[PDB]
């Protein structure tokens, strides 16, 4: 199934229950009819995209704006491909599967995620992997790939999952419930505000956080488990846990259960 | 009705073994000298289940390729009565013989139906200080392990063990023979022989017994008593079923997470005895059976002929 | 003022050490293999006696002249809180790791004013056919004897074992290092010299402790827990007894029949452990206490100073 988009959108759009599963059961000329549009003038589906279905887990979107909001969310089989940009809200509360995207994604990516990959291969917007607003968390359980830069507040309210990022902005990791971050190279200023569980690995890091404290570089089993963790998945990060790592404890602010690892020198 | 094994008389008798929960942990520590101290302080105390608290016994060493950690470990198993029993045994020796031991680590062994709470248990030592990591394995599975802190580090202990069912204890073939320094040979090559089937332990030091476990006693409510028949100072009287030539007899106790490992241990022992028994005065080789109407399993010598 | 010995720094504190039951006895075989087998199946599961049902460990090995029985045996001590508890321990120890093991025979080992039924208890297992004979030793004092028969022979076990009154247990000191690898290796070499005081053991695994065994809890009623102030990975923050150099901390706990080993067991391990403590990175050696009013015996590193 795939969706050809006929050109530039004129509003945002809401492309929640257009998964593969739902997809499926529609006719192709009703599912046409479906509205995505924001707005009371609204948007169908033929209105944006060139719609050829199958009876088919897999679904592909030829072509993406940044204004494609709510895409892959609450997705809980098949697969999405964006070949292009998204919006805000990848894969909301996504249950399992895979989701895509082969450029950038908007701010809130990943949030509420259950199971499943959501994979950007271009740059993560603010609050990526972060809780919406008045969220009891952020990434919940759903696995988070950004090849390419994270902006701030990378994974902030995570409750559980993983993230997987190239680079980070400032203030990731805040209020943090718990989880794990790897990001393979630098790291903005103020990591982890109120962590308050969790593990946060970084190549380079901005500064610190004064309620912060520096533990030492011990060799931990669960740094072994979590190297042949990366390791299996493909991951780039996989080789930041090779060497010996410095480690800093979870913000003291809160309850001091979270932690963080920078390469030795 | 006589039997005979290479050139050795073998009873034409059966072992009576019973069904019993059994469960299997990998422990890995930076060394496999430290994995094994660990190991071993967890087995000891441990040859029965109706007087120690478990039975218990190190399956096999692992290198660090074939575990979860990556370090040298050991694959140790422990057995027990009912689940609940098993599950209490495994808290106090875990708890008190592998989280004391320096730079260890908790892994699940085997695999199986029925859970059994560890690493959430043991986390209660860490005073609240203890977190939980989910990972997912080099399989694709996804797996949680609890970080308790200690003085030496962390002591990471995976939260649930699997306990297999259908893991069968209590399978036994016993040796009669002249002299005690020579037929204690044939034992220990015996044990040899059965400790390298995967999933099976002898838990009884160094795998052999000499004080025969028998079923009723004299006097009074005896649940265990000697067994006077292979008694060799009880001799030449009714009721000792050992012949004049014979003067000490050696028991080998088996216990295995899966049926097919009894029998399989059993074979390989039966038949490694007899070969050199005869250099070392092996005289006869029997099972220790109860009645039949005791133990589910009955493992006939009759059905161990073929060649392993 | 606080000491400093051969250039590693002491901490100026006293090990918070317990007054305990004690007992030891002699176990021979026909070959030293197999006393030792006998030996560290019995010792196992015993790193504690409030988890573990006891404190066990192998003094020493004897030689066929240092032995009543003529053959290669091991002198094992065995610790507990109550002289009732202790003799419950011993009796399920002798009965299922002694007894059972082949060629064995069980000797008091320890004079001591309290005495402790051993042999005959354990002759009910002889189904009534258990005999006493009574000898006098090499000492000229007379001895009784329990010959209980079993398959290989006859399990002989002396009457009577003796328990020592002013046993201590927990003496202990603890060492700040910078690695795992390294500082494992100054532990390591610290009971070596501890374990050759005669009299005294060491129970936990290889005798080094990793979890600091901390009295009280942060939350509820909880008996033990663990040593926040010496865990590495809560470093920093308000509560932390170590140094920033530091990175591991190993303990060594300490228990003999009399108290005077618990104080020059503790010294040639803090002496043996500074000898070669610079060349492994060892930051300092201190001691756990409890706050002077839990345990009778202190000992003060300060005493400990003078040369062994
Ligand atoms: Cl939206
Ligand atoms: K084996
Ligand atoms: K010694």
């Amino acid at each position: 199934s795939t969706l050809r988009l006929r050109g530039d959108l004129p509003e945002r759009v809401d492309l929640l229950n257009i998964t593969p599963l739902a997809l499926s059961g529609l006719s192709e000329t009703e599912a046409g009819k479906l509205a995505i549009g924001t707005s009371r003038r609204g948007l169908t589906l033929g209105d944006v995209f060139e719609i050829r279905l199958d009876g088919s887990d897999s679904l592909v979107i030829e072509g993406g704006s940044a204004r494609l909001d709510r895409v892959g969310a609450a997705l809980s089989q098949g697969s999405i491909r964006v070949e292009g940009d998204v919006g805000q809200r990848l894969g909301e509360g996504m249950a399992a599967g895979t989701l895509t995207v082969t450029g950038s994604a908007g701010p809130y990516a990943g949030t509420g995620a259950t199971g499943g990959t959501i994979t950007i291969e271009g740059d993560a917007g603010d609050h990526a992997g972060g809780a919406v607003y008045a969220a009891k968390a952020g990434l919940d359980g759903a696995t988070l790939v950004i090849k390419g830069a994270a902006g701030d507040h990378l994974g902030d309210r995570m409750r559980r999952g993983m993230i997987l990022a190239g680079s980070a902005g400032a203030f990731a990791a805040s209020r943090m419930i718990a989880g794990t971050i790897v990001v393979s190279g630098a790291l903005g200023d103020h990591p982890g505000y109120g962590m308050r569980r969790g593990t946060l690995i970084a190549g380079s890091h901005g500064t610190l956080l004064p309620t912060f404290v520096e533990t030492g570089t011990p060799d931990l089993v669960f740094v072994r488990l979590l190297a042949q963790s990366l390791k299996h998945l493909g991951a780039a990060q996989a080789n930041l846990l090779s060497g010996t790592l410095r480690r800093y404890s979870g913000d003291l602010a809160t309850l001091g259960k979270g932690e963080l690892f920078v390469p030795a020198h | 009705s006589d039997f005979t094994l290479n050139g050795i008389k073998v009873e034409d008798t059966f072992a009576e073994a019973f069904d019993v929960a059994g469960t299997a942990i990998i422990v890995t520590n930076d060394t496999p000298k430290w994995a094994m101290i660990a190991a071993t302080v967890m087995t000891g105390f441990a040859t029965s289940v109706i007087g120690c608290g478990a039975e218990a016994g190190i399956d096999a060493e692992l290198s660090p390729d074939e575990t979860p950690d990556g370090r040298p470990g050991v694959r140790i198993l422990l057995f027990g009565f009912e689940p609940n029993g098993l599950k209490d045994q495994l808290l106090k020796r875990v708890g008190q013989c592998i989280l004391t031991c320096p730079g260890t680590a908790c892994f699940a062994g085997v695999e199986g139906p029925t859970k059994i709470k560890l690493g959430g248990a043991i986390r209660y030592f860490g005073d609240g200080f203890a977190v939980a990591k989910r990972l997912p394995d080099h399989e694709g599975k996804m797996r949680r392990y609890w970080r308790i802190p200690v003085m030496d580090g962390e002591f990471l202990c995976e939260d649930s063990v699997r306990a297999v069912d259908g893991a069968v204890g209590g399978g036994n073939l016993l040796f009669l023979g002249r002299k005690h320094a020579d037929t204690l040979i044939v034992a220990e090559i015996a044990v040899e022989a059965a400790k390298a089937i995967p999933g099976a332990i002898l838990p009884f030091p160094g795998g052999i017994v000499r004080s025969g476990s028998k079923v009723g006693g004299r006097t009074k409510g005896m649940m265990a008593s000697t067994n006077d028949a292979y008694c060799p100072t009880l001799k030449g009287r009714a009721g000792s079923a050992l012949p004049p030539e014979c003067g000490v007899v050696l028991e080998i106790v088996i216990d295995a997470l899966t049926s097919a490992a009894v029998a399989e241990s059993m074979r390989a022992a039966l038949h490694a005895a007899t070969e050199i028994g005869a250099q070392h005065g092996l005289v006869a080789v029997t099972a220790g059976n109860y009645g039949g109407n005791l133990g589910r399993h009955h493992y006939h010598l009759r059905d161990l002929l073929e060649k392993p």
